[PDB]
């Protein structure tokens, strides 16, 4: 493949630099139309913009934390992280949300790899080993309550049993109602005066249960949930100008009030260098 | 007030004109469909597309 | 080798080697040729 | 003898006629269609009015002066009271449409002024409160009057903060969208073709708007000496390929 | 039930009016039954919220 | 085992069963068709908005007493409101209608009566007053409600006579005219396929009414003993193979 | 596969939604019987429904 | 590729795609058909 070819000196009544931006399109000048070049090759091929690769790599999406400690006389299991939900979406953390929001509509499988690691802040004679149990609580189904509920029988829905410091990976196929996941949605649920703006409105994929299947020694363990999120066979349509502002909010493009000014100020005039 | 046979009738009133039978939204997932076995085995699956066959036999 | 059943099991997708900006640089409904006047 | 320059559209029982165009973008290179069966999911056969939804509704005309920060209009929202497109839209559960727009502004070899016209499939907007403020019903649904970004904020409303496009982006972006420019001492109207963008193959024409024309001043308007300082601006829009389906009752929305 | 995918109502009225025979009386009533076209998909398997237990059962 | 008893008419997204029909007439033995171009004047392209319009409405219902005289609907005025039909109809200046009536009538084997349903192209009423006193356009344009035959001359209203079929002709005749009879020991319902009829290719859809349909008891109402004494009639209609031409402003019409 | 046919106007006596189910069958009835329809396909095979995979987890 | 021996030892069994309803809706005696009347 060229990269430029050869050109030379030119002197004519076609002068392909002058257009009209008018007109909306961004006519393919190169090298060649302008200055006289010499044949240089690719040496190239884009490989590593394909929104496959740019969107296809492990992102940290969700950090949660939950403990094992003796529940006796708690009331509020999920109260006490005895066990914790993640109500699912990927907003949460800026990193990667603000590579998908170069697309409006996007369409892939997920690979999710879920890191535990323990931590006993406070005198303990050992480290205890410690099984997690992630069960994916699809909406409409039974919502835990205790740390080890019926619920957790999870007979229907999927779950996985890791050991806490080890890893657990799955992927799972593209779970949408539509045929393109919404990264952004100018609509409401129904015409209310009074219903929710945004995605939020179609984010509604459940959400993610935690907790250490073993009972208490006698300290307290503290575990750390990292889930990591991987696009795989990716799809994505129409490319939209890049975040500028910091976000506030998972679903809505709302960005903070009194917030610095994005463009850098010159130290000089326009004139400067 | 309690389940009984008589949550399956839908009564039928003599010379009423313009007036309405019975009313019900349709989340088969939930209140009247719910514990029919179309309202049971939907509940087993978190997504439902299709079309549904609803029909009164008069006695 | 794929070990596993379901589509969604399977590793990356490879390169679309598509690439036409055409939609995004001229989407413009009356052709323009580089070298002719932009408004005639 | 033909330019790029003077065109005509005719559509339905109207037609347009410029003299001074600057060519004109079809969004993404693609042109309206009908709903293809093989994406279909609907069982319901739709409706197409044709040429009695399918023509050219201007909109009340807007006034650049020295001051306008620029103007937004939501679609099929502008449309939601013009002839018949706005009956069936209020009266069918579902309903799909591409559109032509049109937007005029004519001066003199003197003036100087340069407004940017884009089209923003799914533009979701900001609220000016921050934190997770919603953006309430009516506050997106201006309808023909469109929104003012030199209004002032209102409770419920969106932003109308222009170098940010209403949410968090910069307005020198905005070209990445299908967009033309009106520059007085070229142009004096911009024409845009929008194909039917969603993620869905027919949805519903009131709770979700799916593209938001907007109208930016971005070199100011410079009339000649002991000129008016204003120029109109007006928008001509015509729904095209419209099919709508599952008739009913009628629905009742917000304010 | 959700609201965005919601799918509408059903409602029954009476287009002329019930007549009963001579000698006849009260209420009659309408049986109705629900099924599902062979159209219909589900997806996506999960638990049911129409089953639970606070201890495991014994014989 | 098809009977001439059993019959579905579906038409949109609405059907309509009986279990007891006596046959379906079809005006002059014609079925509604659109307008060919060999009989075309205007030049418009008309719309047809198919599936949206034809559809059945079904209009309120009335009561058959035993001093019941007979009601009258004009069309297509009785459909002025119905849906996108009615909004199309004030929205064109012109457009052209065949129909489906279904009249429905039901009572049990202990009952007696016997009612007319019949079509009248062109039915212009008379004056009560005599003379060359007319019949103003509200009169005549009773909407849903139609007129009853048994309520009072008003002013300005046409004669409600039913022995002269509201014109100056016998009842008796009114047989010529494409009609069907429910009787109550045989028939429950009437069902008449009207094609568009008029001495102009397409008209106005306002200021003329093409066919009254009529129901009329002839043999008293009779019911079994300690029966109430009434039944409701109820009639559905539904426009078949419209068109609707030369579109605009939308009308305003007295009252 | 097609999921509903495209059906237009009906005026018969075959009448498909008049059943007596006293008879103990589920008559199959569908869309096209009763309103008008549109061509779509089903896209979907009821894959995740087979018994094998409602009790195999 | 089975490793082991024994059936039981296999993995689970693929899609029926069997499916006929028609033993439970439509379990009767002499044929009906949608359209013709129900009771002659
Ligand atoms: C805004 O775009 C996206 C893109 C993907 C996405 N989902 C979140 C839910 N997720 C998921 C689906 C099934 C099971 C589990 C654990 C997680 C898939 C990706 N959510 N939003």
């Amino acid at each position: 493949t060229v990269a430029s070819i050869s050109s030379g000196p030119k002197h004519t009544q076609k002068v392909p630099i002058l257009t009209a931006n008018e007109t909306g399109a961004t006519m393919p000048v190169l090298p060649s139309d302008s200055i006289e070049t010499r044949t240089t090759y690719m040496h190239f091929n884009g490989s590593e913009t394909d929104v496959e690769c740019f969107l296809g790599r492990a992102a940290c999406v969700h950090v949660t934390e939950i403990q094992n400690k003796d529940a006796t006389g708690i009331d509020n299991h999920r109260e006490a992280k005895l066990f914790n939900d993640w109500k699912i979406n990927l907003s949460s953390l800026v990193q990667l949300r603000k590579k998908l929001e170069l697309f409006t509509y996007v369409r892939f499988d997920s690979e999710y790899t879920i890191l535990a690691t323990a931590s006993q802040p406070d005198s303990a004679n050992y480290s205890s080993n410690l099984v997690v149990q992630a069960m994916y609580v699809p909406p409409g189904a039974p919502n835990p309550k205790e740390w080890d509920d019926y619920t957790w029988q999870s007979a229907s829905n999927p779950s996985v049993f890791f050991k806490v410091g080890d890893t657990s990976r799955f992927s799972v196929p593209y779970v949408g109602l539509a045929s393109a996941y919404n990264c952004f949605y100018d609509g409401y649920s129904h015409d209310d005066a009074e219903t929710q703006y945004g995605i939020t409105v179609l984010n509604h994929m459940g959400s993610m249960a935690f907790r250490i299947v073993n009972e208490h020694d006698e300290h307290k363990t503290l575990v750390k949930i990292r889930v990591y999120h991987r696009a795989k066979h990716v799809e994505a349509w129409i490319p939209r100008a890049p975040r500028a502002l910091p976000y506030t909010s998972i679903g809505r493009t709302n960005y903070p009030k009194n917030t610095e000014p994005v463009i850098k100020k010159r130290k000089g005039d326009i004139k400067s260098y | 007030t309690k389940d009984e046979v008589n949550s399956y009738l839908i009564p039928l009133n003599a010379n009423r004109q313009n007036e309405q039978v019975f009313g019900t939204n349709l989340f088969i997932g939930d209140g009247v469909f719910k514990t029919t076995l179309l309202g049971e085995i939907v509940q087993y699956y978190t997504h439902w597309s299709g079309s549904l066959r609803f029909s009164l036999m008069y006695t | 080798i794929n070990y596993y059943k379901d589509a969604a099991s399977t590793s990356s997708a490879g390169q679309s080697l598509s690439m036409d900006p055409s939609k995004f640089t001229e989407p413009v409904k009356d052709l323009m040729l580089k070298g002719a006047p932009a408004l005639n | 003898g033909y330019s790029d320059r003077v065109q005509q559209i005719t559509l339905g029982n109207s037609t347009i006629t410029t003299q001074e165009a600057a060519n004109a973008v079809v969004c993404y290179a693609e042109w309206p269609e009908y709903l293809p069966d093989v994406d279909a999911s609907d069982v319901n056969k739709t409706s197409k009015p044709d040429t009695s939804v399918c023509r050219f509704y201007t909109l009340d005309s807007k006034t650049w002066t020295t001051g306008s920060k620029g103007w937004c209009w939501k679609l099929p929202d502008a449309l939601k009271d013009m002839g018949v497109f706005g009956q069936n839209m209020f009266f069918h559960s579902l309903g799909r449409s591409g559109y032509t727009v049109h937007v005029q502004c004519n001066a003199t070899k003197f003036h100087s002024g340069c407004l940017l016209v884009v089209v923003i499939p799914e533009h979701q907007l900001a609220s000016h409160e921050g934190g997770n403020v919603s953006v309430k019903y009516t506050f997106t649904h201006p309808g023909e009057r469109g929104i003012d970004l030199s209004s002032a904020n209102e409770v419920g409303g969106p932003v109308k903060d222009v170098l940010y496009n209403m949410n968090g982006t910069l307005l020198g972006n905005l070209l990445i969208f299908p967009h033309q420019f009106i520059n007085l001492r070229t142009n004096n109207t911009a024409t845009i073709v929008i194909p039917y963008i969603n993620s869905v193959p027919i949805d519903s024409m009131t709770r979700h708007n799916n593209v938001s024309l907007m109208v930016i001043p971005i070199a100011p308007l410079t009339v000649p000496t002991g000129a008016t300082p204003s120029l109109p601006i007006t928008v001509t829009i015509a729904p095209m390929c419209t099919e709508f389906s599952g008739i009913r009752s009628k629905s009742i929305v917000p304010q | 039930p959700d609201t965005y995918t919601s799918a509408g109502f059903l409602s029954c009225w009476y287009q002329t009016s019930l007549i009963l025979p001579p000698e006849t009386t009260g209420q009659v009533y309408l049986l109705s039954f629900i099924s599902a076209c062979p159209d219909f998909k589900l997806r996506l398997m999960k638990d049911t919220q129409t089953i639970s237990q606070t201890v495991a059962l014994t014989e």
